[PDB]
């Protein structure tokens, strides 16, 4: 197969409206951000503008093919593909994605998407001038899909917190934490998931 | 010459660089 | 029935653009806003930036299924399916949806549409300073289907964020009827009323 | 008919990109601009921004139907009609719409478009503060058509300085006034028409 | 022929990914700009805000029709239409379009377009708010085709707002030919000149 | 060939969601910053607005034709093409494009798209007031594609080359382009951006 | 009659303009 | 007149540019 079949058969398989849930097991999202720069802070207004590497994972079994004397990867346009409904509940502005919108999708149906994304959120900025420092918490997850459709799982990596944090930023990065929460009602015997990321930054000085 | 973890660099002039998924790694001129 | 099949059943049945009216009853659309944050509050302009979810349902019987081995709901693209054309009257701001854009629609032809919305208000802002506050009414309903064809129902800040530099006292939400010199039909609206202080 | 087949059959008469002119005579547009706030002044730039609900309505009496036992009415997305290519000719911002994009058409051929427009103008800005205030005048015609294919009329009114503008606002209409143009060359018969619209408002004490 | 008819026959027959070029020969663009606001100036960072009408026209003969009994112009959008690939060269914001995308075509084949833009550009603005006042020159040109493929030829106050802070002293447009040493074929663009002052 | 067939013809066979390959070698990328202006700085914040031309080339064979007696070149959509995913690693903004989205392709397969970009980055900018100046550095790769599928190369390498406006608060005292290739011991593959270093201060 | 150019003006109160390809032109009220 | 890089320019009046592919350049009145 060359890279244009492999594109074909990928638009032909996926269905980017329908989830690809296989025998009714949920699909499993695997999320984690990677902070680049922290801009600009608000003392008046309570905001933090952050920028972020967000590195998202999934399974779709129905997209692979064999490898063997065929390209072991491809880059494919999202619009193509299905993609989790992922967002910030607490984000106060919309997501600026700055990045070529492309995914990877390896031969054995694993899709890579890491899209640099530029955001606001509300934090607490008083603490930013202390030696302690401001956390600001992101929440992500699905929108619309509880946990038997998708689960959302914080990505177990290794690489520093601020391994990819630019060195100009007038912020220093003191810790990143990332993990789970499941919402559960006594409506519903499925839960809503989330990863909860804490970035606690300073200003430097 | 330069390592990087486990990793020789192919020449010199390299630093070091370290990837969420590929691991440690080399970056070289040219 | 799949998911895929349920979205392939209602791109066929599904009129998008036209309102699912049943037998000249308006069809009920229920909304309720959950405050998640007050950004910018001005008591000399009298502009307010806020952040809500908009939960709005409505029924669409065509929409349902009934059949063995499928799921109890699936999540579509807006553009799949009518959606009302709901519209702050008083905003002065276009509506900066923040998530993703699709429904959830229950195997019963029920219809949840949540998008999570930022946008700018013309309020009476007075008092954000004092004890008693500052209440903001937002004006919520059809731009376009008057009072026969769509109805506004509206359906305890679970949701707002605790780092906000302002609290909820009160929220209300009540039902109400506008009426212009343009048009000679009456607009049902919800009036939600944001009671709401600055933290002292 | 029901609703569904009263869309089909606009779109199969409507072409949007044609204006509706039945046989030689001019689509007659008639139109109003109600203020429901002044946002923003700018001392510096001598801005002005605006909104306004522009009543628009016009006939294209193809798409008419009998009602006796169908709907009345329809809203329809304007993609789907022929809307006039009005403008602001003295704008000095693209218009920014911020309600849904329907229109109304009736089973006489009557069509009622009445977008929220949110756009900016040049403004005499030191007097806004004075007793007299400033005046925001705003021009609007068709772009490309003259007046043997649209005419432009000035809807007939009964009301206000407001019951649409904002009792909120930090300023108040002194007045507004509504004058038609009609623009004619010696080249040719046609004349090219606008309504002249002027709000008289200033700062609140 | 009706409108709609003529719409037809324009959509057939106008490919607007293609330049219309009739023979070897170039299309003969000509533009001039009418100055409607200039909104902010910046005499540190050389930076002006300006919202002009971009009179722009053109002949693609291929659109013609007979139009003795038939409509002798019409409006057509220009997503239907080859428009010329026009750029302010010194532009330092991306053009925002104020007005309806539509040109007027001519029974004969002539392309009529007038946008109104607003565009920032950067810009001498020294003495601004002297008598002799700054000039802002804007050059425009075709960003991707040379003289053998487009060619580009070009009152004052009529449309110049009574609000602005500024008033037009003069405004002058005078043709420039680029030739590189690469190529036989040059650049051709219009290089605008306005001269203004704060009143 | 006349411009019209060449155009439907380039509309046929480009597959703009497919790298054009040819003989599973990698595309060649050839990229160039050329600055026209700089028109925001922060020394407090680090952050740079800047307007650049982005010389982008590289060869589509698919796209060729023969030139005798036909143009040699013509002007196509970039939505019709296939073009690199490039980014800017450490840009804060998305890029505005100011320009037509038109390339240049040659009856050969090469393709010319240099638009020109107003885009904010995070730099340096410390001695903007000083007379060796700030350094600001734009790193630029392919954001999906490693080097057997796309090489990324700087062209030929120029300075101030009489693009930077002159009306600018700054001027340049050089600008250069360097190569840098990443590998790591999982993967035969490398991973290649041009690293930019724009050198400018302040006039007066 | 205002007289705009070469042009003599259908009616009262009017003013004169110029278009860029039409020529001196009337702008009358009402 | 002017010499821009290796180009001699054809008339007076003309300034000098340089494209990153086309070479240098003059840029002529007329």
């Amino acid at each position: 197969l060359d890279r244009a079949d492999i594109l074909y058969n990928i638009r032909q398989t996926s269905r980017p409206d329908v989830i690809p849930t296989q025998r009714d097991r949920p699909v499993a999202v695997s999320v984690s951000l990677k902070f680049i720069n922290i801009l600009e802070v608000n003392e008046i207004t309570n905001e933090v503008d952050v920028v972020f590497w967000q590195q998202t994972t999934w399974s779709d079994r129905t997209l692979a093919w064999n490898s063997s004397h065929s390209p072991d990867q491809v880059s494919v346009p999202i619009s193509s593909l299905w993609v989790p409904d992922l967002a910030a509940y607490n984000a106060i502005s919309k997501p600026e994605v700055l990045t070529p919108q492309l995914a990877r999708v390896v031969s054995d149906g694993e899709v890579l998407y890491m899209p640099s994304i530029r955001q606001r959120f509300s934090c607490d900025v008083s603490g930013v001038d202390t030696e302690s420092g401001a956390t600001c918490r992101i929440k992500i997850g699905s929108w619309t899909h509880h946990s038997r459709e998708i689960s959302v799982d914080p990505t177990t990596e290794n690489s520093d917190d601020s391994e990819y944090f630019s060195q100009y930023s007038r912020f220093e990065i003191l810790d990143v934490t990332q993990k789970k929460n499941s919402v559960t009602y006594s409506c519903c015997p499925e839960a809503y998931e989330d990863v909860e990321v804490s970035l606690n930054f300073r200003k430097k000085g | 010459t330069r390592m990087c973890g486990s990793m020789s660099c192919p020449r010199n002039g390299c630093t070091c660089v370290y990837h969420w998924r590929r691991g440690h790694g080399c970056s070289c001129p040219g």
